[PDB]
């Protein structure tokens, strides 16, 4: 590969979404054998553009997703004098 | 000299007088923002040291600095892969524009990729790659997506929004005519359809034109 | 003389990897930036003023760069403007009529609803303006007639 | 000139008074041994992370 | 692994104060680490070199901590400022920025509180059971160019409506869901069609 040599797993024409990433868009995953592959972006979808056709939504999901952020970190106190002297 | 901040302009108030604009231009401007660096690593033993075993001997009274200075830059390293799939990898599927092109006028030649392929890139793209320009432990890790892998996830990001608008970005690519669109967008800004209705060759021959300046100045100026 | 040798190169070392750090920290915050662009701008239309171009937001479209991104910002710039005489309300049967969505502007003798951004003079209307209260709250009414749509048929 | 590396035969054309020839941030990349003037190229051993 | 942000600020830390306090068992090129041992074993005019190069390997110890402690610090003030950012304008408002608050249209988020940081539950209004329809930019009645007021001409394989671009709702063509601009030469793709006069 170009991130380097690869011993122990086996390289297939198959492309799937990122498992291990090796680096320069190889990637390593399990199924048995450890496998090295190109990873995919995703699935190739042309959307059915005309200059007169349009998609228009019949109902609706209402999602709730997660989001996680960190506010704080622990307030620490370090007394120079005795960690460097005791 | 002194510089000058600009040319002093007293702007023609009247408490019953108003200046409504008659006309438009369609501008076309870029940003660039840089989005990651290189991803490097240092062997802090053979940096240090080198092959010597008499200084890596020594150097292991110093403690973990070394395992403390990897570790920081391998954090780094890692990093700059979360950069580029936080502002690239931002589209389910890899959507692609179709054959035939009719985009109201519009012309996305420059933007869109071709198949001649210096990678899988637009012209624009192409000017853009040309126009900017390992020893004693350091090494650059590759980045975890390609070039052409970038390419592949702008031209999709590229492909949904002329193909299906802002409703890509919400849930399924809705597909809506061009010049549909871009009348729903002059509604965003206050304008009401119909202008762009009735002025859509012009809007178009302004975007095209104002397209074609970029490749200008961007193949240029340096 | 090894130590010597030891304590500069780690200092060295030290201080690259401090200014790496602080690098990293800045390309994060214009990678975090270059990421609500294309949230923002390339995936939606962005009301916030000049986050996307100069002018009033229409498009972005993102370009890739060997270590960072390009947008191609479509703003809707204004302006072939000319200048009108203005009145806040227009008094008719003592109803001050306040325009719907546009403005009312008038030429040197007649006044019209256009909207705001774009010249478009169209005639005072029922449909185009509101009534709320009498011509004497109102600093700067001016008369005029508002057509009713539905009388000339009657 | 005391180095470790991998010694290829190099088409650098080293002026005759030259004895070695060095890089960008001063690194020892070539050189023509005394006996047979002939320019080597020397690159450095391979190493890496694992 | 939900919650694996947070906990690697945790790690972060603790990670660090560990190297801190390993680094007290360092010579530091000095006889021992244990610094009553260098003491009790050594003249004072000696005891006090080997304590120099101790209290510098440690002092550089602590100096590396701190740096990296202050470069977390600003990492998380300004994941602190962007949640902030986020309950201003997600709990406390409605966002029109897209993404801001979760995928989808923004309705409402929610906040609850993370051990060591914050949590947004974000409800979006995702569309999308789609169906395919045709459209025109314009309607052509009585020559004069009808355009939509609020929503879109959509059309069944005979017949027309005006639809809200988010939800399919038909409803027929009128003048009260549609305004007139112009003649039918200019509209590129206007179709015929009666508009409903009420
Ligand atoms: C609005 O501005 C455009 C220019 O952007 C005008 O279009 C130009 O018109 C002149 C003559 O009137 C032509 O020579 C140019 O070729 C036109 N340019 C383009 C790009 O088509 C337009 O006339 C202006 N409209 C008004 C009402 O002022
Ligand atoms: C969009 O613009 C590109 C270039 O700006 C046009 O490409 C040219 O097409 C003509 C004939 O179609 C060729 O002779 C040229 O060699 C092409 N390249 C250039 C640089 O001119 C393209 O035709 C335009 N699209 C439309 C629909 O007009
Ligand atoms: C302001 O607008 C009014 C209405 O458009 C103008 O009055 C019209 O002027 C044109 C001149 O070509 C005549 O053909 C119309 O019959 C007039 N309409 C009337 C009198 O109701 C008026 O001239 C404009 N004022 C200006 C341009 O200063
Ligand atoms: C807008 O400003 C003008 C300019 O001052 C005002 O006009 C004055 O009106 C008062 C009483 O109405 C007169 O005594 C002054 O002589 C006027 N001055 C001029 C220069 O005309 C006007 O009242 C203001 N308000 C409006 C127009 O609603
Ligand atoms: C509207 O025009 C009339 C005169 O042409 C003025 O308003 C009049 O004001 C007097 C005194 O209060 C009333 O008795 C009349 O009934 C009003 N007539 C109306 C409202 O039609 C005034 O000059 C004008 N109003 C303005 C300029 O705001
Ligand atoms: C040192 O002297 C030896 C002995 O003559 C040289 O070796 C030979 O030199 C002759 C004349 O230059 C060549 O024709 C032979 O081909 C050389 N033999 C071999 C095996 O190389 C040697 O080149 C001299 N080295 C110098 C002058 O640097
Ligand atoms: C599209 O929708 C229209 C209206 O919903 C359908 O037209 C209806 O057809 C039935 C069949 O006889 C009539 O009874 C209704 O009165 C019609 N509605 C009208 C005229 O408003 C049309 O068939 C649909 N086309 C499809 C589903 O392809
Ligand atoms: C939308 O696209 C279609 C398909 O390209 C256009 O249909 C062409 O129309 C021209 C003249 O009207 C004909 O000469 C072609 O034979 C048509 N092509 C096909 C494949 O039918 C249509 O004109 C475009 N514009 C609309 C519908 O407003
Ligand atoms: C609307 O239908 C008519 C024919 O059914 C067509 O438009 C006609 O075009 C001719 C030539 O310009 C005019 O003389 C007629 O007055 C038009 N009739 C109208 C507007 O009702 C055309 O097929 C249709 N218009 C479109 C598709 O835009
Ligand atoms: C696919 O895999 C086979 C066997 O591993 C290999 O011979 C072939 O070259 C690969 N590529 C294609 C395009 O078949
Ligand atoms: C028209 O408006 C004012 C009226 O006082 C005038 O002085 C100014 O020169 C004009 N402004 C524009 C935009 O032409
Ligand atoms: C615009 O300004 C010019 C110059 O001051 C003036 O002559 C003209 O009357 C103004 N027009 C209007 C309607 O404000
Ligand atoms: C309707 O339009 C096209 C026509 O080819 C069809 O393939 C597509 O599946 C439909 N659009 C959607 C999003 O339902
Ligand atoms: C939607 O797509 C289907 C399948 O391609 C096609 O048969 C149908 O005509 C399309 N309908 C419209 C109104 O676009």
């Amino acid at each position: 590969t170009r991130a380097g040599c690869l011993i122990g797993a086996e390289h297939v024409n198959n492309s799937y979404e990122c498992d291990i990433p090796i680096g320069a868009g190889i990637c390593a995953s399990y199924q048995q054998s450890i496998i090295a592959y190109t990873m995919s972006l995703g699935a190739e979808n042309s959307v059915a553009y005309s200059n007169n056709s349009i998609a228009i939504p019949t109902n609706f999901t209402i999602s709730v997703t997660t989001e996680i952020l960190p506010v704080s970190m622990t307030k620490t106190s370090v007394d120079c004098t005795m960690y460097i002297c005791g | 000299y002194t510089m000058s901040l600009g040319a002093e302009n007293s702007v023609a108030y009247s408490n019953n007088s108003i200046a409504i604009p008659t006309n438009f231009t369609i501008s076309v401007t870029t940003e660039i923002l840089p989005v990651s660096m290189t991803k490097t690593s240092v062997d802090c033993t053979m940096y240090i040291c080198g092959d010597s075993t008499e200084c890596s001997n020594l150097l292991l009274q110093y403690g973990s600095f070394c395992t403390q200075l990897n570790r920081a830059l391998t954090g780094i390293a890692v990093e700059q892969d979360k950069n580029t799939q936080e502002v690239f990898a931002q589209v389910k599927q890899i959507y692609k524009t179709p054959p035939i092109k009719d985009f109201g006028g519009f012309n996305f030649s420059q933007i869109l990729p071709d198949p001649s392929k210096p990678s899988k890139r637009s012209f624009i793209e192409d000017l853009l790659f040309n126009k900017v320009t390992k020893f004693n432990g350091l090494t650059v890790l590759p980045p975890l997506l390609t070039d052409e892998m970038i390419a592949q996830y702008t031209s999709a990001l590229l492909a949904g929004t002329i193909t299906s608008g802002w409703t890509f970005g919400a849930g399924a690519a809705l597909q809506i005519p061009f010049a549909m669109q871009m009348a729903y967008r002059f509604n965003g800004i206050g304008v009401t359809q119909n202008v762009l209705y009735e002025n859509q060759k012009l809007i178009a021959n302004q975007f095209n034109s104002a397209i074609g300046k970029i490749q200008d100045s961007l193949s240029s100026t340096a | 003389q090894i130590d010597r040798l030891i304590t500069g190169r780690l200092q060295s070392l030290q201080t690259y990897v401090t200014q790496q750090l602080i690098r990293a920290a800045e390309i994060r915050a214009s990678a975090n930036l270059a990421a609500t662009k294309m949230s923002e701008c390339v995936l939606g239309q962005s009301k916030r003023v000049d986050f996307c171009g100069k002018g009033y937001h229409l498009m972005s479209f993102p370009q890739s760069a060997p270590h960072g991104v390009v947008f191609l910002h479509v703003t809707y710039v204004p302006a072939q403007e000319k200048n009108f005489t203005t009145a806040p309300a227009i008094c008719h049967d003592g109803k001050a009529h306040f325009p719907r969505e546009g403005v009312f502007v008038s030429n040197g003798t007649h006044w019209f609803v256009t909207q705001r951004n774009f010249y478009e003079p169209q005639i005072i209307t029922t449909d185009n303006t509101f009534v709320s209260g009498n011509c004497d709250v109102v600093i700067g009414i001016v008369n005029n007639t508002v057509y009713d749509p539905l009388q000339p048929e009657l | 000139l005391t180095g470790t590396g991998v010694l290829t035969e190099s088409n650098k054309k080293f002026l005759p008074f030259q004895q070695f020839g060095r890089d960008i941030a001063d690194t020892t990349d070539a050189v023509r041994d005394p006996q047979t003037l002939e320019i080597l190229d020397i690159t450095p051993c391979s190493f890496g992370g694992v | 692994s939900a919650l694996g942000k947070l906990q690697d600020v945790v790690n972060q830390n603790a990670q660090a104060l560990n190297t801190l306090v390993k680094q007290l068992s360092s010579n530091f090129g000095a006889i021992s680490s244990v610094l009553n041992d260098i003491l009790s074993r050594l003249d004072p005019p000696e005891a006090e070199v080997q304590i120099d190069r101790l209290i510098t390997g440690r002092l550089q110890s602590l100096q590396t901590y701190v740096t990296q402690q202050l470069i977390r610090a600003a990492e998380i003030r300004a994941s602190a400022n962007l949640a902030a950012t986020k309950m201003s304008e997600c709990v406390l408002g409605q966002s029109k920025r897209v993404d801001f608050c979760g995928k989808g249209y923004h309705l409402m988020s929610f906040p609850q509180s993370a051990p060591h940081g914050v949590v947004f539950l974000h409800v979006t209004y995702v569309p999308a059971q789609e169906k395919n329809f045709t459209t025109a930019p314009a309607i052509c009645h009585d020559g004069k160019a009808h355009f939509p007021r609020e929503g879109v001409f959509v059309s069944n394989g005979t017949h027309w409506f005006v639809t809200q671009r988010n939800f399919y709702e038909p409803q027929i063509i009128t003048t009260d869901n549609t305004f007139v601009s112009g003649n039918c030469d200019v509209v590129i793709g206007i179709v015929n069609n009666t508009v409903y006069d009420p």
